[PDB]
DNA sequence: ATGGTTGGGTATAATGGGAGTCGTCTCGGATGCAGG
DNA sequence: CCTGCATCCGAGAGCTGAGGAACCCAACCAT
């Protein structure tokens, strides 16, 4: 078992990249965007289309739009008399180098997300949406400008994980900007018992958020900020009670009211 | 419990001394018009308090719990009659 | 290992204060523990009373210290005895833990005595908890009080 | 509504997972964090799952009834009963398939099974750490192909998928040794310290510099890493082309000249194993694709592929390169195994199994029979086994995993809703992740994510590490830990339920109530009886509607006093239930009247506090009002206390005197006996009326007179009649212990007055004198096995109503004689007997003598030890006898004698340890210590002498509470094997039978002896003779029932040599199928009478079985100075024991052959021998040149019962069973019939092995049912068929409960997992024959007054059916 | 028409984790390895 | 080729009562 460990031996089993490498591969995406964007211009079709059709094409019949349609346009692409050719093998050469660039970064993805455990998600949770932000930022890069991938890769990995912790660590959803209030009141009053020696009251915090609040605010928000508890939370030493059993049905008539 | 105003458990094996003592309608009403018969523990109370007998008891809710969480795993539970045909224990109120 | 203390009167508080639990987080499980947890060892004499436990599932489990004893600094109980020298009792009071203990010949406290010198010519006393019989000549140690 | 007579569980299919649900759960919303309403699409929308309030949409358009089947268009809710949100399921689509890990991970695996994979090889498809082949389309393998149903590693998958490629770095300063595009053979150096390994092309990678001519002399170009080049290796150029392009135009690299291009230092080589193939014009086939050989790659046709391949088009060389590589399809996960299953052909499987059965080999035999066991249930079924892949997930209704809220205002929820929410994320992630083009390494753990997700949610903590909440250790409850345990629904909610109209308290004792009654609160009895006294206020006049009474009750300080007596008159005649915890048996369960009384305590008769095992130091109650007419009729003539006065685990009687009952019983019935005469001899009875009168001669001293023995109070006081004996007594005159002559029932009898008044109680008691004075005992003192007798005769004779009359005055007098007869306990009354110092001092010497014989020499440490504690315990015993001698000789009168001797209180050993010594002590390793307690309780122990005590004390706590837990669950599984064992019938018709013997061999093997009258009586008393019988000039007919008399008269004949075995009805040898018939059984224990049709026998033998074990079978154990219940568990379970003996397989003689290293024994019979040999430390019970059957004992020990059924037959083992059990509760003094552990035998002896099918559709191997096997071979026999053979089997109560044909009982019992999982994959169908089936159900049992025997009967008076029938005749 | 809520972007470079568990006793089957 | 025998894994272990860690900007649907 142990799926950590696996994850992290397929993600040690490819090689790292030096710079030329990784310069080449982010050009050859780039020049892929950009024949793909003058094969759509010739042949007429969408740009997304004709993506997704290369893309079908390069992953091969592994991964599972129908064979019909994509075999339909992929044969329209190979009518085409010359140096338009090239420009599907350029789009298939940078979706190639797509691929590779994603996977070749896998690690820092790893290495960013160890960060952020115990905070309601899962390590391989967190590993998952940093991913979805390396390939965001695999295709945002711009080479020209003499970065490292990493620099401007980390800042999408960051965002990912921050947005996917705000979405999905609480059983009833918070909306993203009272989220952020919410974190922003804890650390203001965390600062706040510091200076003072003490737990803060509210009017002390409402004092430190700023203008626009208040003692009823601050108690609003945090009293929306409760997490709910377990229906099946042990009472007492033996394992024979539970929180639940003690919780009434105040829903359906009693047969007293029904009569 | 008594500060919840609660019941006393009927638990396994007083069940059995019940079905020993061959007291096969107490130990139905203690089955459902007394624990989670809905429709009958409410008719029930009504026929005492108008001075009636009380009526014949139905499918406990807990049964229909149960089967509602063999659903939940993928099984299908069907309660058939004696052609084997299928007897609908949730009044129509479960099917589309 | 947090309770909420028993204060029925003030006997439940000193007895809720001077409990020894083997349960706990980190301890024995009260559906696996079997038979040698729960016995009477034999150093348990002065450390921990062979009598004042729970009846139920928690018998063994949950123990009181002895009125004389006193945990050290090590975490071990330890208990007084007498000093004798030379068949007569003195009034040096030594703190032993079991593994001390388990090196001399104790006297029973009923031992008589003639003024400060026993004074009977069978002695009964504990070698290694066995009950033996002895003369005063052989006695290192004895019993505070019962 | 038709009602259920079956209930069916079978496999879910996607299209019937899909037609359940009302919608697709989309979103992990549960509710709106402000408004605290369901979020759309989420786990518990109103769209999906139903309304929240009764008969109105969320938005409120319509709110009010005859909307149903109205959904609103506004918000899309339908309108109708909100109580729909805990019966309509939702489902989740997963984007790909997951696999139900019931049938992965319940060994051994259905889907292993059915493809035949290991469990490793199922763990790594399924979580995706290896790729299974389907499809090998013709790829090469360590130059092997490739097939179907292989395993390939990650590295393996690569290489035949992608191909062979290797960088090798190259250091700078260092450059390579060959061309751009050469050929490399493995070992070919490409540098001074670099050498290839796989053979194939060379490629360069980012070359450092490039040399250029010029039309020549040469020139260098350093290339920086953040530029290109785009110039081929060895190609010209022109002057204005560019060579090395860069990111900005002045760093561009454009040769002035013509001139050639060469690349040298490059950054890497990469050497593939690959075809090239050049050309010149427009290619065919791009990068990515996959060619066979002969393909079109270029130049219209010109060139064609020689390999499969992958194809990559290099337009710096203007080349196409074919990657070795194949198109081979491998594939994980449950994806994989689904297209396994889908192509599975069952019936092909089927006939292969068949043929694979017929191999000589008997392992391949049972694969290919486990095998084929699983693909015939299927095929049976219907179901198909791809359904075991899970496409869509069923999603629990809302209201059974609430999201409440508390009191407090927080919330309160369910872990299956975090279980759905994280499967609902995982789900959507692949999706995102899916339509985005991921590579393979994220879309794997994606995919793994799932799996595992999916595991969770179905079974919590079965595979890995369990999910737990975030910063908490507790793991989620998942549907399986919901479904089983001892909290899990069945055995929590379905087979025992909390209920109405119940209550508890303290219970004292009631000596004033008759046996019927109870004392009941009267706040407690105004609580219960609610509702009717509801009714009756309303009936008078104390309140005007219900409303109003109600009000008026709700205030204490607002209730009259007419409502007391309105109460008074709601209970009259009515009966409650009184409930002790534990109910052992169904005597824990009375009906009682209740009258209603002060305080807050249940008064309880002191004659029914044995049957519920109460005392009243602390003890509470439960009360239940049974309601209907038919409750409150079945508890008034079924359950009531003063109808249940006998056993029904032995018959005898259950309500009889105890304690201070027998203690005055017992003072009035005893005589005195005085020593001051002492046998003097007088000539008339003058002389000793005289000498009495000096004083020289006490009243009741034993003298002679005229040559016989007399006693002056015989001929001092003779009395007229009772009466006048009891006037004397009032006046002083005599006591009630002095033996006197008293004229009764014409007969001058010589008795003391208490004997006359006892028989006059009973007369009274029971009104008839004639029959009273046949009843009793007169010349004996009352005492308990004499009271309990008066009690069963008075059964028999006059029935339970005289019976419960005779109770009650019995308990009335004996309360009043022991208030003043003086019994006390004071600290002289121990009395110390003066023998005990002198056994002591002779004690002193022996030990002496011990240690001289062990300074000596004689004596070894062992042997020294064993004689000293020989030498205490007979000390012991010594001392025993001189305490009772004591009391016997000088004190008759004495308590601790009186409670001994009368049964009230105590046993010998006890009243040792107060008068004499408590003797010897065992230290906590099980060894006594060697120096005994010598002081008694009166005389006071030493501190050493306590704490050597409280070894054996704590010693007896912790295993009266390691024995109470085992034998709790021994009555669970006894129940769960013989609960649907009924009385079904009159009579089986069987003729078969058993012989119960009155002889047993001998221990030291002398002959055989009489058997004691106690075992006798329970293996004869009630059953009926199978055959006629005729001893002492009576016969017995066939058919008749046993009852103690007729069992005195076999035993008495048996004395006289006429007979040696009666033949029996039992139920081991009953027909009927699902129980038992009345012949079979006998008599109704707790009625001395033929037990009635519909009883439900196998609860009461297994309550009767597991009550004794409880506590008595090895209270408090007393430390004075294989075995108990874990034999009989032994038994029970049909384990193989460690110490097992050795039976001789066949019949023969003995033949002892015994070396110096090695000892055997040869049994030779007439056609052959066989040779045991045993180690030679063990125990013979056969000496040489002895005759010995099959199955015979040759060693001590237990005898293995599998072995005893292989060699002597399945009677034998029933029988050696139903002795060995017996043993153990006699030997605890507990009494208990053999009908209860032949019932369970019975259960246990149940099943076949089929060792050759005949011309049946049977497997050999195969166990089944003997009824089963039985009824075919009757049909196969009837249509000319051959017979299927069988063997008898033995199997555990365990195993034989898991066995049976409910799948509902058996799942309700244990190992719920499991039977779930076959029963799905059978198909199978449960009749509700059982009781538990009926009761999960809330159905009416088929036993009792549930039975078809009794419960079509109908009642009507004799003017209703005469007008029916004249109805009748006019038409 | 106003807050409430949702989506996109930030550019030096960063590239394989962490808490943990060791005081249960049995039994029955499934299974791989030793021998002949 | 057969067989038995260590080895390992999973499911059991009485009832009742009481007990509680970034921020910013810009647009878009809801009401
Ligand atoms: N069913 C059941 N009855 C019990 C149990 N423990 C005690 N009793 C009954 O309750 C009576 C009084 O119990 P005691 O041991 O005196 O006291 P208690 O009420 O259990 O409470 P404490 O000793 O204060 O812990 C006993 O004599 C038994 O009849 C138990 O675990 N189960
Ligand atoms: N855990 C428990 C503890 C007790 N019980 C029940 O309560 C009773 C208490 O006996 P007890 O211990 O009060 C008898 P004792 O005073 O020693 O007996 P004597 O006067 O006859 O000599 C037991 O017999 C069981 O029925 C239980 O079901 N589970
Ligand atoms: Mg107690
Ligand atoms: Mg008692
Ligand atoms: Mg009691
Ligand atoms: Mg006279
Ligand atoms: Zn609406
Ligand atoms: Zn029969």
């Amino acid at each position: 078992s142990d799926p950590v460990r696996q994850y992290l031996h397929e993600i040690g089993q490819v090689p790292l990249l030096t710079l030329e490498e990784e310069v080449e591969l982010a050009r050859k995406v780039e020049e892929g965007m950009e024949a793909i964007k003058k094969l759509s211009e010739i042949t007429g079709l969408d740009p997304d289309l004709i993506r997704e059709v290369v893309r079908a094409k390069i992953l091969g019949s592994a991964r599972v739009l129908d064979p019909k349609t994509v075999e339909e346009i992929d044969q329209k692409l190979k009518s085409l008399p010359k140096e338009h050719k090239r420009y599907l093998h350029i789009a298939r050469e940078g979706e190639a180098a797509r691929q590779h660039l994603i996977e070749a970064n896998l690690r820092l993805v790893v290495s960013i997300a160890k960060k952020y455990t115990g905070r309601g998600l899962s390590f391989l949770d967190l590993i998952q949406e940093g991913n979805q932000g390396l390939i965001r930022a695999v295709e945002k890069f711009e080479y020209k400008r003499r970065f490292k991938f990493s620099t401007y890769a980390t800042w999408w990995i960051r965002q990912a994980i921050n947005r996917a912790i705000a979405d999905q660590a609480r059983t009833i959803r918070i909306p993203v900007h009272m989220v952020e209030t919410i974190n922003k009141l804890s650390r203001t009053a965390r600062q706040l018992q510091q200076e003072l020696g003490r737990e803060p009251t509210y009017e002390e915090i409402a004092e430190a958020m700023g203008p626009g609040w208040d003692a009823k605010r601050v108690e609003e928000t945090l009293k929306i900020a409760q997490e709910p508890v377990s229906l099946e939370t042990p009472i007492g030493d033996e394992k024979d009670s539970f929180y639940g059993d003690f919780i009434p049905d105040e829903h359906l008539p009693s047969p007293v009211d029904a009569a | 419990g008594k500060a919840q105003f609660g019941g006393q458990r009927f638990g396994e094996m007083e069940v059995w001394a019940l079905e020993a003592y061959g007291a096969a309608h107490t130990l139905q009403e203690m089955l459902t018009l007394k624990s989670d018969d809905i429709e009958g523990r409410n008719a029930a109370y009504e026929a005492i308090i108008k001075g009636e007998d009380v009526p014949e008891p139905s499918v406990p809710e807990s049964f229909r719990v149960l089967v509602k969480e063999l659903q939940a795993l993928a099984l299908d539970v069907q309660t058939l009659d004696e052609k084997d045909n299928p007897v609908d224990i949730f009044e129509g109120l479960a099917s589309k | 290992l947090s309770q909420f203390k028993d204060e029925t009167n003030p006997l439940s508080s000193l007895r809720h204060k001077r409990r020894i639990s083997a349960l706990g987080p980190g301890g024995l499980t009260r559906e696996r523990a079997g038979f040698d947890v729960r016995d009477v060892h034999r150093t348990h004499y002065g450390r921990i009373c062979p009598v004042e436990t729970p009846e139920g599932a928690n018998i063994g489990l949950i123990t009181s210290l002895a009125a004389y004893a006193r945990v050290d600094e090590l975490g071990f109980i330890r208990t007084p005895y007498r000093r004798v020298v030379g068949g007569v009792v003195t009034d040096e009071v030594v703190y032993m833990t079991a593994t001390e203990e388990d090196r001399y010949t104790i006297a029973q406290a009923n031992t008589p005595l003639e003024g400060n010198r026993i004074a009977a010519e069978r002695v009964v006393a504990r070698r290694k908890g066995e009950p033996v019989i002895v003369s005063p000549e052989e006695v290192e140690f004895m019993d505070v009080s019962p | 509504k038709k009602e259920v007579r079956k209930v069916r569980i079978a496999l879910a299919s996607p299209e019937k997972i899909r037609s359940w649900s009302y919608g697709e759960v989309e979103k992990p919303e549960t509710i709106n964090y402000r408004t605290l309403k369901p979020e759309r699409d989420g786990l518990f929308d109103e769209r999906i799952f139903g309304p929240i309030k009764d008969y109105e949409c969320a938005c409120g358009k319509y709110k009010r009834q005859r909307f149903e089947g109205k959904v609103c268009e506004r918000c899309g809710v339908e309108v109708t009963k909100s109580i729909v949100r805990r019966y309509r399921m939702g489902h989740i689509e997963l984007a790909t398939p997951a696999a139900h890990i019931w049938f992965v991970k319940d060994v051994p695996s259905k889907i292993g099974t059915l493809l035949d994979l290991s469990a490793t090889e199922l763990e790594q498809v399924l979580y995706f750490s290896k790729y299974i082949v389907l499809d090998p389309k013709g790829a090469i393998l360590n130059g092997v192909p490739v097939e179907k149903r292989q395993l390939l590693t990650d590295e393996e998958y690569r290489e035949l998928r992608y191909g062979k490629q290797e960088t090798y770095p190259l250091p700078p300063g260092v450059d390579a040794l060959v061309k751009d595009g050469e050929e490399v053979v493995k070992g070919q150096e490409l540098a001074p310290g670099v050498v290839s390994r796989l053979d194939g092309v060379a490629l360069y990678r980012f070359p450092r510099r490039v040399r250029v001519e010029y039309v020549t002399e040469p020139k260098d170009y350093r290339v920086q890493p953040h530029m290109n080049v785009v110039v081929p290796e060895g190609a010209r150029v022109e002057a204005g082309d560019k060579i090395v392009a860069a990111i900005d135009p002045e760093e561009e690299v454009i040769a002035e000249a013509e001139g050639v291009v060469h690349l040298h230092e490059p950054a890497s080589i990469l050497v593939v194993k690959a075809r090239v193939y050049p050309f010149e014009d427009d290619v065919e086939v791009s990068t990515g694709d996959r060619v066979a050989p002969g393909d079109v790659l270029a130049d219209g046709g010109k060139v064609k592929s020689d390999v499969y391949g992958r194809v990559e088009v290099d337009l710096v060389r203007n080349v196409v390169r074919v990657v070795e590589s194949y198109d081979i399809d491998a594939r994980m996960g449950a994806e994989a195994i689904q297209q396994l299953l889908k192509e599975l052909d069952l019936e092909a499987l089927e006939k292969e199994l068949l043929e694979e059965m017929k191999h000589p080999s008997r392992a391949r035999r049972a694969k290919a029979r486990k095998r084929l066991e699983v693909v015939r249930a299927f095929l049976d079924s219907g179901n198909r086994p791809e359904w075991m892949i899970l496409e869509a997930v069923p999603v629990l209704p809302p209201d059974l995993r609430p999201m409440v809220q508390v009191d407090g205002g927080r919330f309160a929820t369910s872990d299956l809703n975090d279980l759905y929410r994280r499967l609902i994320n995982r789900n959507n992630r692949l999706k995102k992740l899916l339509a985005q083009g991921a590579p393979e390494i994220i879309i794997r753990n994606e995919k793994r994510m799932l799996q595992e997700a999916v595991d969770a949610l179905l079974d919590n903590g079965r595979r890995g590490a369990p999910v737990t909440n975030p910063g908490s250790d507790r793991p989620l409850r998942s549907l399986t830990d919901i479904l089983s345990g001892k909290q899990g629904r069945f055995r929590q909610n379905l087979l025992g339920k909390r209920v109405d109209y119940s209550g508890r308290s303290v219970i004292v004792v009631g000596p004033q109530l008759k046996l019927h009654q109870c004392g009941l609160p009267k706040r407690m009895a105004l609580e219960l009886f609610k509702p009717f006294l509801l009714k009756k206020m309303e009936e008078k006049g104390i309140a005007p509607n219900v409303k109003a009474a109600r009000r008026m009750l709700e205030r204490q300080r607002d209730i009259k006093d007419e409502v007391w007596d309105a109460l008074e008159e709601v209970i009259h005649g009515k009966v409650v239930l009184l409930n002790r915890a534990p109910t052992l048996h169904r005597l824990g369960i009375q009906a009682f009247q209740p009258v209603l009384v002060e305080g807050q305590s249940i008064q309880l008769h002191p004659l029914v506090c044995e049957a519920f095992n109460a005392d009243f130091d602390g003890d509470q109650m439960a009360v239940h009002v049974p309601l209907s007419s038919f409750a409150q009729a079945e508890a008034r003539i079924q359950m009531l206390s003063a109808h249940n006065l006998l056993s029904p685990a032995s018959g005898e009687p259950l309500a009889k005197p105890s304690r201070d009952i027998i203690l005055g019983l017992y003072y009035i019935t005893q005589v005195r006996k005085e020593k001051k005469g002492a046998g003097l001899e007088f000539a008339t009875p003058e002389e000793a009326l005289a000498a009495h009168e000096r004083g020289e001669v006490a009243l009741n001293a034993p003298i002679k007179v005229a040559g016989r023995e007399t006693s002056v109070g015989r001929l001092k006081y003779v009395f007229a009649n009772p009466d006048e004996a009891l006037l004397a007594v009032a006046h002083g005159i005599v006591d009630l212990q002095d033996v006197v002559t008293v004229r009764y029932m014409g007969k001058r009898l010589e008795t003391s007055p208490g004997r006359i008044l006892f028989a006059r109680i009973v007369a009274e008691a029971v009104e008839d004198e004639k029959v009273a004075w046949e009843l009793i005992q007169l010349d004996v003192p009352q005492e308990k096995n004499s009271l309990k007798d008066l009690v069963y005769q008075a059964f028999l004779r006059l029935g339970m109503e005289k019976t419960a009359r005779l109770l009650d005055a019995l308990k009335y007098y004996g309360f009043t004689f022991s208030t003043t007869s003086g019994i006390t306990i004071g600290i002289d009354d121990a009395v110390i007997p003066e023998e005990k110092k002198q056994y002591l001092e002779e004690a002193d010497r022996k030990l002496l003598q011990i240690e001289q014989a062990y300074e000596m020499g004689f004596l070894t440490d062992r042997e020294r030890y064993d004689q000293i504690l020989q030498l205490w315990t007979e000390t012991t015993e010594k001392v025993t006898q001189a305490v009772f001698k004591n009391f016997e000789e000088n004190y008759p009168f004495n308590p601790l004698y009186v409670m001994a001797q009368s049964g009230a209180r105590g046993n010998p050993q006890q009243i040792r340890q107060l008068c004499g010594l408590r003797g010897l002590m065992q230290k906590p390793s099980g060894e006594t210590f060697e120096v005994p307690v010598r002081s008694s309780f009166r005389e006071g122990l030493t501190v050493l002498e306590y704490f050597i005590s409280s070894h054996g004390a704590r010693k007896g706590g912790a295993d009266t509470a390691l024995r109470t837990a085992d034998s709790g669950y021994l009555t669970r599984k006894l129940v769960d094997v013989t609960h649907e064992i009924v009385v079904r019938e009159a009579d089986c018709g069987t003729t078969n039978y058993i012989s119960v013997p009155l002889f047993q061999p001998d221990e030291v093997t002398r002959s055989l002896r009489l058997r004691k009258r106690a075992d006798i009586e329970a293996g004869l008393y009630g059953r009926v003779l199978a055959r006629e019988v005729e001893v002492l000039g009576v016969r017995l007919e066939e058919g008749r029932y046993l009852s103690m008399d007729d069992v005195h008269l076999l035993i008495k004949a048996a004395e006289a040599g006429e007979i040696q075995e009666v033949p029996v009805r039992s139920p081991l040898t009953c027909q009927t199928r699902y129980g038992v018939c009345q012949k079979c059984y006998g008599y109704d224990l707790s009625m001395a009478r033929p037990v009635s049709i519909g009883e439900a026998v196998g609860i009461v033998a297994a309550q009767s079985i597991g009550e004794p074990g409880t506590q008595l079978t090895m209270r408090t154990f007393h430390t004075g100075g294989t075995q108990g219940l874990p034999r009989v568990i032994e038994l029970f379970e049909a384990r193989r024991p460690k110490a097992k003996a050795v039976i001789s397989e066949i019949d023969g003689v003995v033949r002892i052959e015994e070396t110096e290293e090695k000892l055997s024994v040869f049994v030779e019979s007439e056609g052959f021998s066989k040779e045991y040999k045993l180690p030679k430390e063990a125990r013979l019970l056969v000496k040489d040149g002895d005759y010995v059957e099959a199955g015979q004992p040759l060693t001590r020990g237990a005898i293995d019962p599998h072995q005893l059924l292989e060699a002597k037959g399945p009677e034998a083992v029933e029988r050696y069973l139903v002795e060995e059990i017996q043993k153990v509760y006699r030997a605890q003094g507990v009494k208990l019939h053999d009908k209860h552990i032949e019932i369970v035998v019975r259960q246990m002896m149940k099943y076949v092995e089929v060792t050759d099918p005949g011309d049946s559709r049977l497997l050999e191997g195969q166990v089944l049912e003997k009824w089963d096997v039985e009824a075919l071979n009757e049909r196969l026999i009837a249509e000319g068929k051959t017979p299927v053979a069988w063997k008898p089997l033995l199997m555990g109560v365990t195993k034989s409960a898991l066995s049976t044909k409910s799948w509902l009982s058996a799942a309700s019992f244990q190992n719920t997992t499991h039977v779930l999982t076959e029963a799905a994959i059978a198909g199978k169908k449960d009749e509700l024959i059982g009781l538990k089936e009926n009761v999960i159900l809330g159905r009416l049992i088929p036993a009792g007054t549930g039975s078809d025997f009794v419960r079509f009967t109908q009642v009507v008076d004799q003017k209703t059916l005469k007008a029916i029938e004249e109805a009748r005749k006019e038409a």
